[PDB]
């Protein structure tokens, strides 16, 4: 139904506010904020949000505390100031999906429409994207297991509208822009193998742990498509792709003649001015 | 940007009446680094659009 | 904007709903927008300011105006009310006059000193902690990076073979299209050599053309890594 | 001793304490016993985005390099007209302290661009740096009339100059007047 | 066979199926007619080249070979990342 | 006056429409909620009342507020499903007391029990120790019976009840065509 979402950095900055207004208690749970956004277009667009006092129990996961009156009052006053945005979904800032989150989700599946869930991180030490849109849908399973609410990842992008760019860019003065050429290309080309390395190494090690030490339907079926597509690249023999390397290598030779020739043209004013300025300022110096 | 002043008459109180684009005719002292007597009347000048200080004489 | 616009039971109602959440903070000021006609404050503004400063002695007033503010700079200023009985003495007895060199950045030649009497301003600095810094930083770098990040690499590596070859030929067309101009230049340099009349430089553009041309070289090794493993 | 302390506190998130590593690393390292700290003082001077450590930078460089008057202004020469006004102003502090009590004209001949700029910072600390060198100096040795008269023209130019610039102007004028020429300073 | 001459021939198929070579074209046409396989063989002299099919059941030898080529791919990508990055960070950063 | 919060836990099983007792005594205890909430309103109108059931998936029907006018509405659409859940019925109110606005409002939770308790005595002593720990005034109101009313519920109360001077009271109602209303108005908890 929905292919992608758009989450503005304002709400994650309000998750910085989630970690601001704590007051140092010793709890630091997955504090839930009431996500607001635009379900109106087929794409989901988050503008802003707020948060609600939410408590679980230490031992019991299934005890969870929300408010309808706080939702209708904060959403009521927010709709009074801006009715162009409505309720859409929610989020917890914990790294882990609890068992209770189907029931916590179910309250906003009832009163709000089909609500989206966002897992983000309490400490932004993850190099990966912190935000993951998990659609709250029940899907029919091939094994015959009974149908339950299933959180499939909807792909996400983090974009800012107009002024959030200006304010963020004014606050940083540290980030550099697009800046094609040597640096912004070559830095992605520096850390890029580390970026698939920590992804893959972060996945296949504990994945391999859940191979031998795991049960309880880990989606054993998607391992077959998984390993299948992984064996759709069986270390290509390159024999047809040799001429492709002649092609990129011949384009490389074009970059050779352009670099050599054009830099050699830049040598002109250099190797004129080096003589004609120095010897004339010298010969009229005395 | 800034406007285009045209002085038609210089006033002796160092408050030069300058003919401006319609709804203009804004009498003002121009900037202190430029003298008044150099600004010849019936000639076009360079004037700021709010502060009404002269930049230079124009042909 | 008015003192009548301030609904006090709605104000204190939302305030108390913030109090039952994690916000036990008093109001520190009231702000608004003044689009188009400049950031200064009208008589309604100065009078409801005069009423709302009876409780808080500081009573900060801020005007955001992105309407004529460009997307390059987000210049905003917080404004102040002087006391009318301070007109006999010197105006602002503010110590530590270092930052006022930064406070002469509002130097528009009508509004600031055109309206600065009875009506002054205050400096603005920020704060950013490391969670905002690295969360917003990796948030913004990730806002310029990809998901698994290896995704759009081979795309442009192979648009070097599909699309950028056209931009390489057009690049050679702007190059050669300048070379027909630099064909005529050594006669000029073979005549005058004194003074420079052309604002066109012909060099740094072609350096940039080479920098865009080196994407082929930088992504060829990327193709070598993908072909490797 | 404090090398791991100050290098540890140099990676601080706090810009104030990042300045304080430099202010601290001055008095441990005075006497130019360290060609090490100049690397990271200049490296934080150019590299950092916040100008607090950047105008706070080169004063420790003067505090270590006070032994030689000659070697300082040649390597603050680019910093005389820097990118921002703040490295210009801290450079005016550095030429203020490295050349204080001396007669080196290599700071003095650089003041004539320093005395005229749209920024009141470099105009103020231009007069502050000008105040620290001309003390205990006779005219018959060295041609100082230019900086005498530009030092004198500000208290008549106080009508059309900045309010903080004139503060460092007449405040700089007391430095020649200090003690009725009898007392001075020495590093 | 995961790699190392993925290409095969009709003699193992017909030896698996005790069928003649007249019917193996009908057999691979039926196999493509189901749609579990996408493999199209560009041979003139008779060959059986294959593409995608779904494993769908289990294989512990492909669990272990999965760990083998998977870990191998991981240490190769790590090896090239360290390899480029060691001199690369020191000259570019 | 009396500054305290009131929490009620209501039965939604089908055991509340049984034709032996009152004709859907769900309505009768709903009117008991009406007379105790209006009586607390007459004593101290700023007392806040929250509303929740004892089902498997308990739902805060109304957040704690002194406005009982819409609580009158939320007492309807009762959804008569499920049987009982005891433990998270306790935990869903006693820890939800910490979200309250007035922190000077003392802790009082009652419960309307119309089903036999599914929890063993081992959980009864963990929860009775749990509530005697955090020191909440807990009045246990037990409607209907299949077995005897209080056998382990007695020692559940006595181990739940500390503070012998003016502590909590236990409500045990016998069978009777008389109402639940004036019969639970007989202790000091209504007053």
């Amino acid at each position: 139904a929905v292919q992608k979402v758009v989450v503005h950095p304002l709400v994650l900055l309000s998750v910085v506010d989630h970690f601001n207004r704590i007051g140092k208690v010793g709890n630091q749970k997955r504090v839930v904020g009431v996500l607001l956004g635009s379900w109106q277009k087929k794409v989901l667009d988050v503008s802003n949000s707020f948060a609600v006092p939410f408590d679980e129990d230490d031992k019991d996961d299934s005890v969870w505390f929300l408010d309808h009156d706080y939702l209708e009052n904060m959403y009521g006053m927010f709709k009074k100031v801006n009715a162009r945005e409505r309720i859409v979904g929610w989020y917890h800032t914990g790294p882990k999906l609890h068992k209770n989150d189907i029931a916590i989700n179910e309250l906003m599946k009832r009163y709000c429409p089909n609500s989206v869930l966002v897992i983000i991180d309490v400490k932004p030490k993850d190099l990966g994207l912190p935000t993951e849109a998990y659609i709250s849908v029940e899907e029919v399973h091939d094994d015959g297991t009974p149908t339950s609410k299933t959180f499939e990842h909807v792909t996400s992008e983090i974009g800012a509208e107009e002024a959030e760019e200006v304010g963020v860019e004014h606050l940083l003065r540290d980030i550099k822009d697009t800046t094609v050429g040597t640096l912004s290309q070559r830095i992605t080309n520096q850390v890029h193998g580390l970026k698939g390395l920590n992804s893959k190494l972060l996945d296949i090690r504990s994945y391999l742990e859940k191979v031998a030490t795991g049960k309880l339907p880990i989606n054993h079926q998607i391992i077959y498509q998984l390993q299948d597509v992984f064996n759709l690249l069986p270390d290509v023999s390159l024999q047809e792709f040799v001429k492709a390397f002649y092609l990129k290598t011949n384009d490389q030779m074009v970059v050779v003649y352009l670099a050599s020739l054009i830099r050699s043209v830049v040598a002109l004013h250099n190797l004129i001015n080096n003589k004609i300025a120095n010897r004339d300022a010298e010969k009229k110096e005395g | 940007g800034s406007y285009v002043g045209e002085v038609v008459r210089a006033m002796d109180k160092k408050k030069v009446l300058v003919k401006v684009h319609p709804e203009g005719k804004f009498v003002v002292d121009v900037d202190k680094n430029i003298d008044i007597n150099d600004v010849t009347p019936n000639c076009r000048v360079a004037l700021r659009n709010d502060s009404y200080t002269l930049h230079k004489i124009l042909p | 904007v008015s003192v009548e616009a301030v609904d006090p039971v709605f104000q204190a109602k939302m305030l108390d709903m913030l109090k039952q959440t994690g916000r036990p903070e008093m109001v520190v000021g009231w702000y608004h927008s003044h689009p188009g006609f400049g950031c200064w404050l009208s008589g309604v503004d100065i009078n409801t300011q005069q009423s709302f400063e009876a409780l808080s002695e500081r009573a900060v007033a801020v005007v955001v105006d992105p309407i004529q503010s460009v997307k390059g700079k987000v210049v905003i200023d917080a404004f102040r009310l002087i006391n009318a009985n301070m007109m006999v003495l010197g105006h602002e007895p503010r110590q530590t006059t270092s930052n006022l060199g930064h406070l002469n950045k509002p130097s528009i030649q009508a509004l600031i000193h055109g309206l600065n009497r009875h009506y002054y301003s205050i400096t603005i600095n920020y704060r950013k902690n490391e969670l905002e810094q690295k969360m917003l930083l990796n948030l913004h770098k990730k806002s310029w990076m990809e998901g698994l990040t290896l995704q759009d690499y081979s795309e442009h590596c192979k648009h070097n073979e599909s699309v950028v070859k056209e931009m390489l030929e057009l690049a050679k067309n702007y190059n050669k299209a300048v070379e027909e101009e630099d064909k005529m230049t050594p006669e000029q340099l073979a005549i005058k050599n004194v003074g420079k009349q052309d604002p066109k430089r012909h060099l740094e553009e072609h350096v940039d053309v080479l920098m865009t041309s080196n994407i082929v070289q930088c992504l060829a090794a990327m193709l070598d890594t993908v072909v490797f493993k | 001793e404090a090398d791991a302390l100050i290098e540890s506190l140099c990676r601080d998130k706090d810009p104030i304490l990042r300045r304080s590593g430099m202010y601290t690393v001055a008095m441990a390292y005075c006497g130019s016993g360290n060609n090490k700290a100049i690397r990271r003082l200049l490296h934080v001077a150019v590299s950092d985005v916040n100008d607090d450590v950047r105008r706070a930078a080169v004063e420790s460089l003067g505090f270590i390099l006070f032994r030689t008057p000659e070697q300082c202004p040649s390597v603050v020469s680019l910093l005389s007209e820097s990118y921002n006004p703040h490295v210009r102003y801290g450079a005016a502090m550095a030429l203020g302290i490295c050349c204080a009590g001396t007669g080196n004209k290599e700071a003095i001949n650089l003041l004539e661009p320093m005395t005229n700029d749209p920024v009141n910072y470099v105009r103020q600390g231009a007069l502050i740096a000008s105040a620290l060198i001309m003390i205990q100096q006779t005219e018959i040795t060295c041609p100082k009339v230019n900086q005498f008269r530009q030092l004198y023209s500000k208290v008549i130019n106080d009508k059309h100059d900045d309010v903080m610039a004139k503060f460092g102007a007449i405040l700089a004028q007391g430095i020649l007047d200090a003690g009725g020429h009898n007392v001075t300073i020495s590093l | 066979r995961p790699a190392n001459h993925r290409q095969l021939t009709f003699e193992e198929i017909a030896k698996s199926a005790k069928i003649t070579v007249n019917e193996v074209e009908l057999l691979v046409m039926k196999a493509l007619s189901v749609g579990l396989v996408k493999g199209s063989i560009d041979e003139v002299d008779k060959r059986v080249h294959m593409t995608w099919v779904q494993p769908r059941v289990l294989d512990l030898q492909q669990i272990k070979g999965m760990k083998d080529r998977l870990e191998f791919w991981c240490t190769d990508v790590k090896s090239m990342e360290m390899l480029v990055e060691h001199q690369a960070h020191d000259i570019l950063t | 006056m009396v500054l305290e919060s009131t929490m009620v836990c209501v039965d939604n099983s089908e055991y509340m429409r049984n034709g032996d007792f009152l004709p859907t005594r769900l309505q009768a205890q709903q009117d008991a909620v009406n007379i105790v909430c209006h009586s607390k309103t007459r004593s101290n109108p700023e007392n806040n009342v929250g509303l929740i059931t004892l089902a498997n998936d308990c739902e805060v029907l109304t957040t704690l507020t002194p406005d009982t006018g819409r609580i009158l509405s939320k007492l309807h659409t009762v959804q008569p499903k499920g049987k009982i859940t005891f433990c998270t019925g306790i935990r869903v109110a006693h820890l939800a007391l910490k979200h309250r606005q007035g922190k000077n409002h003392k802790m009082r939770i009652i419960a309307f029990v119309g089903s036999p308790v599914e929890d063993n005595e081992k959980d009864l002593v963990k929860l009775a120790k749990r509530l005697k720990k955090e020191k909440v005034n807990v009045d246990i109101i037990n409607f209907g019976e299949e077995e005897v009313n209080t056998e382990k519920l007695t020692a559940f109360v006595n181990t739940l009840n500390g503070k012998d001077g003016t502590g909590s009271h236990l409500v045990t109602v016998p069978p009777g065509p008389s109402l639940a209303d004036a019969l639970i108005s007989s202790p000091i908890l209504a007053g």
